[PDB]
Order: C-alpha cells, then structure tokens, then sequence
C-alpha cells in the first residue's frame, strides 16, 4: 500500500530507490517535508527535510535540483545546504561556548529558497511527485550515485596534508 | 567491627531447624537401637566354618587384604551386648541441612572378656569386628523381612570415613513410617573398650606385624575405632565449661565445609581428612592449653567469633607438621615438643593417639595457608567479607580452587600385571606401611610430584576421581574394573597451585658438584638420569641441572610432570591437559623470529617497543622548541602490557599499533584562552616537532591524524612517528589550560547541556589525565601479578568474540580483570591462565550491580585503600544508586584510588551490552558447572554469539590482514607515501562507530574490532550485529524529537525504515559488506 500521500500536518513523502546490493533479493527511502517562514535571515522561506541519507552534501542534492530543473523548468535558486547535522558532530559550539565571540532539530535539514514562486513551485511539484509515486512507484527520476561517500568522507586514515594544516594554523593564529 | 555478630545470628537463623527435622529422626533412632538391644547373643565358633555359614547366605563379610585363612587364624568369635548412647554432631546438636545430607553417629562398644589382650597382630581384631557386624546385619535383614520395612530403607556396606579398613553399615532411604526430607544416612560403627593394654605400644612407630616398619594407619585406626567416647567425655566436660561451644563448632564446621575439608581421610586421594570433631577437640586443647608457659590462648568467658579467631590464629601461626607440635592430655594442659614427625601431629596421654594421622602432609600444608589467608581476610577492619569467609563454596568447581589439573590414566591391567606395569616397588614393607595400593601410589605420586617441582609450585593435591566409598552386599569389597584396573578409581586428578614467579624457569638446579658427590645429588641424578646434566654458567658455577623447551602452547610444567610420570611410576600411563593447549593457542602468536618457542609470561616484544620508544624519547628530548618539553611519557596498551597481538614491527592492521603517548610543556602563561586556538597552538608545537624530526632524524616517518574521540572539538590533531624499529606512536599535547577550560564550559553551558558536556569532560579525563596513573599502576602491578597480562589478552579475545569490546572500554575490562588479582579472596592468586580467566568470569557472573560496588586497591601483596576513602567510595556509590536505582545509564561502578568517582570508565555503555556481559558470564558459569572443562566446552565458550541478536551483516576485506597484523599461521617496510596504510588497515570499527553515533537513539550496532583474532584463519571475516531499542517495539506516530528512520504505511503509524537503512549500510561499505541476514 502506497496511495496515502498526505499526512496529518503538511508533510510530504518523497520516495526514491536504493541501488543494487550483492546479497539482496525494492529498497525504498522516504523523505518528509514541511515548509516554514520567519523574519530572520536563512530560517525564512525554508522547507523542513526529515529522513535524509548518509552525508547528503551539496552537489548531489544539486543534481536532484538540476534534474527537477531539466525536467519541469522550475524556478529554483538553491546552491547551498543548511543545518544538516548528519552524524552528530555539531550539537554544541565549544569555541563560542568558551570564547569571546562567534556567537549567534535532531536529524532534520533546512533547505531554503529565495522566491515565493520557488517555494510554491517546488512544493506543489514535489506534492505531485508524491502522488504519482504513490499510485505508481515504477520509473520515477532516481538517485544517481556517482559516489560522494567514498571520496568526500574517506579521510579517517588519510593523513592531514602538511601545507594545508600549516596554512590553517597560520591564518587562524593571525 | 559491628555487623559480625549480626551475621553470626543471621547465619544461625538460616541453619537452625531443630525440632521438625529431628524429633521423628529420634523416634526412628529409638526404634533402631531398641531393635539392636533385642538382637541376642551368640557363642564360640571358628572361621573355617563361619565361611560355610556365610557360604550361600545373602549376607557377606568385609575384611582387609589379605583375606583370612584358617591356618594362622585359629580364631574365635563371641557376641555380647553393648549399651548405646549418642555421639558427635547429633549429640551436641550441630545438624547441618545440606542438599547432600550429613550423617549421624551410633555406639557399638565392646565388652572385655570376649577377646584377648593381643589385638596387635595382623588385623584379626578388625576381622572379628567385621564378622561381628556381619552377623548383626544378617539378623538385621531378617528383622527387616519380619518387621515389614523392606520396601523403603536400604542397608549398605561402606568404607567408614573413606577408609577401606573400616567397614560400616549405613541405612539410606530409597523411593508415617517412610521418610525422605532431612539429612539421610544412619551408620553402624563399632567401639572397643577403653583400657586394653600396657603403656608402651601405642606410639605409632612400633611394629609387631609380619615380615621394623611402623604401621601408623593401623595403630591409629584401631585406636580411633576403640575410643569414640573419651572424646565426647572430655568434650562434654568442656561443654559444661564454656557457653561458646555450639556456635563455635557450627561456624567452624561450615567454614571447613565451604572450603571442602571433610573428615573422610587424605591418604587415598581426597581433599579433606580434617574435620569438625578434630577441629573441636583441638579447640578444647587450645582452650585448656596452647602455651609453653601454659598460656591458655582462649578464655571461655565470651563469645564465639573471638574463639574462632583464636583457634585459627593458633593453627595458622604455630606449625604442627614439619617441626614439632603442642600435645595435650585430658584425664589437662598443652605443651610444645620440637620433634617433627613428617606428619601433622597432636598427641595425647589419656588416649595416646595421633589424631591428624588420618590426614596428609600435603593437606595440612595447604590447610595451614588456607588458615593464614583467612587470618589475612578477617584481620582487615576496612572491608566486610563475611560472604567470602563463610558463604561461598570455594571447592564446588575443580579449577577456581587449583591452578593446574592433569589426568593420570593408569591402564595397569590387573593386580598381577602391576609387577611389570607399575614402575615403583611392590613389596612387604610398603604394603604393611601403606595399607592399600590406592593410598600407597597416591602418596608416591605426591612425592614424585613434589620432588619434580619443589619451589616451582606452591602446593600439591592428589585425588582419585571416581572413588566410591560404598559397595553392595553382593560383593565382599568394591570390585569394578574401571578405567583399566581392579582398583578403587578410574583415573587420577593431579592438581597444583603454583608459585607464579618460577613457572617457566627452564632450569631446576640440583646441588653443586663436589668430587665425592653428595647424597642428594645422587638422588637428583637417579631421579633424572638421561636428562640430568653437569653444569656451569656465565658466573662459573657448577651444579646439576636439566633443561626444558619452553613453548607458547605447552608450558614446561606439563612436560616435567610428563617426564616424572613416564619414568618413576609407570611407562604406559597417559598425561594430558588439552584445555591448556586450547586456550594457549587461542592466544595469538606474534610474527616474531622463534615465537612458537617463546613462553606466555614473556614480555619481550613489549620491552622491544619500549626500547624503540626510549630512542624516540631521547631524540625528542634533545631538540629545541620555543617552549621546552616538561614530560613526554607513554600511556598506551603496549606500555601497560595489555595488547592482544603483542606488537611485531611493521604491522599496520593492528589497532593497537599506534600507541598513545602524551607530552606536556612548561607552565607557560601564553596559552590562548579559547579551545580551538589552544588545539591549533598545540598542533603548532607538533608541526615544529615534525619538521625538525624530518629535518634531522630522517629515519623516522611522520604524518598527522585528526582525533575524533573527544566530542565537539574538531581540532585535535595527533602526529604519528613511525620508528625504523617498526612501531607507531600517537603523540598528544597536554596543557594546564584544558581541564579548567572544560570546567568553565560546564559552567557557562546551556542548562540542559551540562550532562552532555560532562560526558565530554569524562571522556577527556579518561583519555588524558587519569590514563597516566592508570598505566602507572598497571605497569607497576603486572610484575607482581604475572598472569595478569595473558588473562587480559584472552579476556579481551573472549570479549571480542562476543564483540562487546566496541562498547566496553579497554580500561574497564582491565579493572574487571585486575579484581581477582588485587583481591583474590577467598580463592588464591591465579597461578595459571585458565584459573585467572574463569575467576574473572565467575566474579562477573556472581557480582550484582545495584547493592554492591566494586572498589579495588591496586597494590602489591604484603597506598592501600583506607577506611575513610573506602567509606567515601561507598558514599558516592550510594549517591549514584539513589539518584538512579536500577542502572539506566551508569551500569558498572568500578573504582580505585586512581578513580574515586567510578563514572569515568563506564560511561556511555548501553544496557543491552552491560546485561549481555553479565548474562553471558552467567551462561558461562552455568555451562562450566553443567559439563566441566572440556575441549568442546572451551570451544563453545569462545564461539561467537548465536543468540537473540537481530542483524548479521557479514563482511570481508579485499586482502587478509594477519600477515600485515602480525598473527602468523611479510611486512617489513614503510612505502614512499604514508597513505597506503589506509587501504592496508580495516575500516569496520570506525564505520560501525559512525553508524552507532548516528543511530544512537533508534538502535545500537556492533562489530568485532580485531578482524582476524576471531575471523577465521585467513583473517578476513567480521560481523555487524544491530539491536533495535525496546522503545521501538510498536509503531509510533511521527513527532519531532523521536530520532528514527521512518516508513509510514497509514496516516498515523510509522515503522523502521529497515530495508533502506541496511542497504545504506551496504552502500556505505559495499566493498566490505558482502552479506546481510535478519536473525
């Protein structure tokens, strides 16, 4: 059963696929989405995004946006992603918590826009995608995994490069 | 010193059942002794016709070997009537209500003029005893058949007190007048009259027996079987004297019970021979004596615990066996002669008997140090260990009590095959000295064990396993061909507790070689022969030696027992303990040159990376910072002698390869006031150290790795010196502006973030500050606790087979395992590796969390946790347990002088993992008491998992990593770039750490962090077991703060996004991930 495509309070289910595994005999991932505005800077005109995959960085959220733009010609000014505390590395800010300056929810993400046209366009478009995937989940646009995980995250045993952390320490002390 | 008398009254309240289980027993007792009153007399005979009287009759007659012949025994039998009273535990009202069942005592004394004054020749006094009880029990079976109690009671011939030369008749009941509830058996034992002879033939040195050897067993057994009432006469005299006596005897007898010394006998291979009535008569002797100046050591005007104190202080301090004893008389002082009899001795003048001659030199030698150890654990006023000194049965398992246990299979064939199967002597003097062949060869095998080992073990104990102390009426003795002989066992347990300082010393020296060579040197070269050698050393010292070949699997204790068994007592016996080799090759073998022929107490690879660190230590002191080094000092597992695969050079895939090591500088005032600036200043010092090291000492390799262990400071960068000797070190910088900076973070944090920031500071304190004193005390305690390093090595192997080690920290396991070393009581210090490991498992099964903490004082035996500090750790344990009653987040409380807080090492562990540890230890102890130590027993003790776990993600690395991890079934260099170490190392532990760190509210994960310690011979396979929280037992509706991955099917309910989350795990590691299974 999939035809339920509207929750209690404004939530939208966005499903997509998972690729081949060598020992699995329709692996399906959901996102939840609402939207909200305020008078502040970047927490205005922004959609909530719940149940996002491992370390969803810029450029494949941007190929998602780009295939929506090359599919339906939507108005879409999004090129940076906000408030994705993926694993749990940035709950507190110990620097400003013990510092002079640098001052001024769980598993959520914060995807802004700039336009009322963009938020209404992406909102009713992804609602229509939610409905069409609810009655037929068959050949939606899907997750092109030109692997960001094995490049942008495999640094656990890669040593920190010398001139890079030299320049980091030098500019930060300066 | 206030809870002890309440413990006395409480244990008495559990032990007294003194009407409902005893009055009907007195009723049946009245029945039995009036029946035996009504049994009549019987007159003169001869045994040459009593054999035909017992020819086809249902009754039999016991004896001793040789069986009586009518030629030298032209012998006569008379049957008169004794008048019965009650004796002993029942008559002094000390009944103990076991599940096994205590015995009871009876009186069959003897008149005078039915037997002559020459009972001192060839055991026909006990033959008329045997024929006496034989006719009495045949008339008792006739009275059974005419008093209709045939269906439920059962009469049994038996060996009285496990002595084959005293048979008795025990009634036990088998399934108003039938009964099965309280302790069972009644016996029928004999007595002889008090005054029988002249005064010079009761000292046990005498001889009157056939072809002058003494017969101490004989002229103690006839004396014991004569006097069974003088003991009660002066015992009731002392009962009229003192009021303390019944409480004294009950606490002493359950003491002797839970440490296993029963009053059977020690000669024929049994832990025991010392018992409650010997204990009480020496108690009365020490009451009315005990000094050379007639110092009454006990006064009988006060309570029981102090008399218990006094009598065991006496029998712990004053030696009885090897040099003299105090002797006492009754009809009453006590005084010390200094004549050692090579026997535990105490002597009488009213009876003129040597009471402990039922008990061996080895059993006294181990019981005296049991008494010294219980003095040590009830003369300390700081703790409370009444559970250790009177509750736990330390004898119930065969391997917490002894370090080493071997089989002795004896397929000697028959009694006439003994001549050319038994390699000892078998002659007249030896079998008239030692009565049976069982206690003869038990004494001989203890002697050859003690001479083969000497100071290489502490104490010896032999036991004939499968020994049986009862036999039916259908056979005259036990005659059952068990295990390969007609003797009263099947095989032999030889058991050792070992001096751990001299386990694997591969030379056991004899005397120095003079020209006219000494007699004990002659004994030495007779005992060793082909293996004996004349010897010099590097100091020019001539002696007699024999060398051994140390091995990681087989310790040389096994080979020296093997040689001294297949030379001096048999040739075709078999000696083995495959369990020893089983866990000794469970321990990983390092890829070192000649590492199969190394020992298990060998710490040489640890010394080697300590020397390589000493070279790095010198070349890092001799350089120049702008702010010089105060102290560089190592803190890692290889420095506290704890890593499993002990470090070989050039081993990338060892996660203990990079050793943690901390340097600190001067107390400079120029530290930056902010945490990220401070971390980048410390790494600026590290960058200058790295550039000067790569400038001058070019043979060291160096890079930088970002630390992520301390949460929420992403600037901790550690360097990594790769030594040319082949080791790696994680250098860190400690300042004095870190702990006060974190405390002010605790101060000005947001009000609901204080427990999270305190978790950060506890990880900091566990990593930098307290780890230094941790590795100091463990490195300083490992050289008095010499089995501690291998028992932690396969304890963490065990813990990684069961894969808890990703949650339980290393230092928590180290404290758990140092508990049975710094406090081994009531057991002894582990002198063998299995003894240490199953003492660890037995403790963590037995130990309950919520009521009792685990304090432990990390001090060498003979700085210690005082009474104020002990009550302070009890107080903050009480504060933790009444702030949280059932252990929601703080689940283990272990604490020491290096950590009075307790929270430090046990934070962040989940309740499924902690209950998994306790439950799996209880499963282990239950299985060991089910089956005993066997090869398949140890194999499923170390099998991985297969329990109620819910995920099995199965993993392989593209190359096997035991070649490049140092466990051999060759890496010797570093490549030209320092990033190939990445693909040579495994990702699985930090990948599953990120998985748990993201999924921490929805489910917990796991992995085996050492891939090929446990993952096959090729060293490739690892599992990942997930476990859903008990919160997610249903289907919740979507809220904002529930922290899960969802698949709603209806409007309200959501469920676990199971298929996509383990597919995303499979995508996060799909080169490593090859298989998934749900349970």
């Amino acid at each position: 059963i999939e035809d339920i495509s509207a929750m209690k309070n404004g939530f939208i289910v966005v499903p997509f696929k998972l690729p081949d595994h060598k020992a699995l005999p329709a692996s399906l991932h959901f996102m939840f989405a609402k939207r909200h505005q305020s008078s502040n800077s970047n927490e205005s005109d922004c959609l909530f995004l719940v149940n996002l995959p491992l370390l969803s960085n810029i450029e494949h959220m941007k190929k998602f946006v780009g295939q929506l733009c090359g599919k339906y010609d939507t108005v879409s000014h999004v090129e940076e992603l906000l408030y994705n505390d993926e694993f749990g590395l940035h709950e507190v800010d110990l620097s400003a918590l013990t510092s002079d300056l640098m001052s001024s929810p769980r598993n959520t993400a914060l995807l802004k826009f700039v336009d009322a046209a963009s938020i209404n366009n992406c909102w009713n478009a992804l609602k229509k995608y939610s409905n069409l995937h609810a009655k037929h989940p068959n050949e939606l646009f899907e997750w092109t995994y030109t692997t960001p995980s094995f490049t942008t995250f495999v640094n656990f045993y890669k040593p920190l490069d010398i001139d890079y952390l030299k320049e980091d320490i030098h500019t930060h002390m300066a | 010193s206030n809870i002890f008398k309440l413990q006395i009254d409480e244990l008495l309240e559990q032990v007294k059942l003194k009407q409902k289980h005893v009055l009907k027993v007195e009723k049946f007792l009245h029945k039995l002794y009036d029946i035996l009153q009504e049994i009549p007399d019987w007159e003169e005979k001869s045994l040459a016709e009593v054999d035909s009287f017992f020819k086809n009759k249902i009754v039999s007659v016991p004896f001793v070997d040789p069986k009586p012949i009518p030629q030298n025994t032209n012998y006569k039998f008379n049957y008169k009537k004794p008048d019965i009273s009650l004796i002993g535990s029942f008559a002094l009202k000390a009944g103990i209500y076991q599940p096994n069942g205590s015995s009871i005592d009876t009186l069959l004394t003897m008149p005078k003029e039915l037997f002559e004054k020459k009972d001192f020749l060839n055991f026909r006094c006990l033959h008329k005893r045997s024929v006496y009880l034989a006719y009495l029990t045949h008339h008792l079976l006739i009275l059974l058949k005419k008093d209709k109690l045939d269906s439920f009671l059962q009469l049994e011939y038996s060996y009285f007190d496990n002595d084959p030369l005293l048979p008795i008749l025990r009634i036990s009941c088998s399934k108003d007048y039938n009964f099965y509830k309280t302790r069972f058996s009644i016996n029928l034992l004999i007595g002889f009259p008090y005054k029988v002879f002249e005064p010079k033939k009761l000292l046990p040195n005498r001889n009157c027996i056939r072809i002058l050897p003494a017969t101490p067993l004989y002229n103690f057994s006839v004396l014991s079987s004569s006097t069974h009432e003088n003991y009660l006469k002066y015992l009731y005299k002392t009962k009229k004297q003192t009021e303390s006596f019944v409480e004294a005897t009950v606490l002493g007898r359950l003491w002797l019970q839970q440490r296993g010394f029963s009053s059977n006998m020690s000669h024929s291979g049994s832990l025991g021979g010392f018992g409650t009535f010997e204990f009480t008569i020496l108690m009365a002797a020490l009451l009315n004596g005990g000094g050379i100046n007639s110092n009454k050591i006990l006064l009988h005007g006060f309570s029981s615990y102090q008399l218990f104190k006094g009598v065991i202080k006496y029998l712990a301090t004053m030696d009885l066996c090897h040099d003299g004893h105090l002797q006492f008389h009754s009809n009453p002082a006590s005084k010390y002669i200094d004549e050692g009899f090579q026997t535990p001795t105490l002597f009488d003048k009213s009876t003129k008997v040597n009471i402990l001659t039922k008990m061996t030199v080895s059993s006294y030698q181990i019981l005296k140090e049991y008494a010294g150890e219980t003095l040590r654990m009830l003369n300390n006023v700081v703790q409370d260990q009444f559970s250790n000194i009177f509750l736990t049965n330390i004898s119930r398992f065969d391997n917490l009590k002894y370090d080493l246990c071997y089989d002795v299979q004896l397929p000697l064939g028959k009694y006439n095959n003994l001549e050319t199967s038994l390699a000892a002597t078998f002659g007249s003097m030896e079998r008239v000295k030692f009565i049976t062949l069982e206690n003869f060869l038990a004494h001989k095998i203890t002697n050859v064990a003690r001479y083969a080992l000497g100071d290489r073990i502490k104490y010896i104990q032999i036991e004939m396993v499968g020994q049986k102390s009862d036999f039916p009426i259908t056979k005259r003795k036990v005659y059952s061909n068990t295990g390969g002989n007609h003797f009263n066992f099947d095989f032999v347990r030889v058991k050792l507790i070992v001096n751990p300082s001299e386990c694997d010393k591969l030379v056991t020296k004899g005397p120095a070689h003079s020209e006219t060579m000494s007699t004990e040197a002659a004994v030495f070269k007779n005992f060793w022969g082909i293996k004996s050698s004349l010897r010099r050393f590097k100091d020019g010292s001539i002696t007699h030696c024999c060398v051994w070949s140390t091995s990681s699997s087989e310790p040389i204790i096994s080979s020296i027992v093997n040689f001294a068994l297949q030379k001096h007592v048999s040739k075709k016996a078999q000696i083995s303990n495959e369990t020893i080799k089983k866990f000794h090759n469970f321990l990983p073998l390092p890829n070192l040159p000649s590492s199969a022929k190394t020992s298990v107490l060998n710490l040489s690879s640890f010394f080697n990376l300590k020397k390589s660190f000493d070279d790095l230590y010198k070349i890092i002191f001799q350089m120049k910072l702008p702010l010089s080094v105060k102290s560089i000092l190592p803190v890692g597992s290889a420095f506290r002698y704890t890593s499993l695969c002990q470090p070989v050079p050039f081993a990338y895939s060892d996660p203990d390869f990079f050793q943690d090591v901390i340097l600190e500088f001067e107390t400079s005032p120029k530290w930056p006031d902010e945490i990220t600036s401070l971390e980048k200043a410390k790494t600026a010092f590290l960058l200058k150290i790295q550039e000067e090291l790569s400038a001058n000492s070019s043979t060291y390799r160096s890079f930088f790795s970002r630390d992520e262990s301390i949460p929420y400071n992403l600037e901790i960068v550690t360097l990594n010196i790769l030594t040319p000797e082949g080791y790696g070190f994680k250098f860190r910088v400690l300042t004095e502006r870190d702990e006060i900076l974190y405390l002010r973070a605790i101060a000005n944090a947001r009000n609901e973030l204080k427990p999270e920031l305190e978790a950060t500071f506890l990880k900091f304190t566990a990593k930098y500050l307290a780890s230094v004193r941790h590795t100091r005390t463990l490195e300083n305690i490992s050289h008095s606790y010499q089995f501690y390093s291998p028992v932690v090595r396969l304890f963490k192997r065990w813990l990684d087979t069961h894969l808890l080690l990703g949650h339980i920290t290393d230092e928590l396991a180290e404290l758990i395992a140092i508990k049975p070393f710094v406090d081994p009581a009531p057991y002894f210090i582990p002198g063998s590796l299995e003894n240490g490991f199953l003492k660890v498992l037995k403790f963590i099964s037995q130990w309950n969390w919520k009521d009792d903490p685990l304090i432990l004082d990390l001090v060498k035996p003979e700085e210690r946790l005082t009474l104020a500090q002990y009550k302070g750790i009890q107080m903050n344990f009480t504060n933790l347990r009444n702030s949280d009653p059932n252990g929601t987040h703080l689940q283990f409380f272990v604490a020491s002088k290096n950590d009075p807080s307790g929270i430090l090492y046990s934070s962040g562990i989940p309740l499924p993992i902690a209950t998994r540890l306790t439950a799996l230890a209880k499963v282990a102890v239950n299985l060991l008491q089910t089956h005993g130590l066997n090869q398949q027993t140890i194999n499923l003790l170390f099998t991985p998992g297969l329990k109620d776990y819910d995920f099995v993600v199965d993993l392989r690395t593209p190359i096997g990593l035991k070649s490049s991890c140092g466990i051999l079934s060759a890496p010797s260099n570093f490549p030209e770039n320092l990033n190939d170490l990445s693909e040579k190392m495994d990702p699985t532990y930090q990948l599953v750490k990120y998985l748990n760190l993201k999924y921490k509210n929805s489910l917990i994960l796991s992995s085996r962090k050492y891939i090929g310690v446990n993952g096959g011979e090729k060293g490739d396979k690892n599992v990942i077991t997930g476990l859903i929280k008990p919160l997610f037992k249903g289907a919740h509706k979507f809220r904002v703060n529930l922290d899960c991955n969802v698949k709603p099917v209806d409007d309200e309910n959501v469920i676990l996004n199971k298929e996509a989350i383990f597919h995303e795990i499979a995508a996060f590691g799909n080169d490593m991930v090859i298989n998934f299974e749900t349970d």
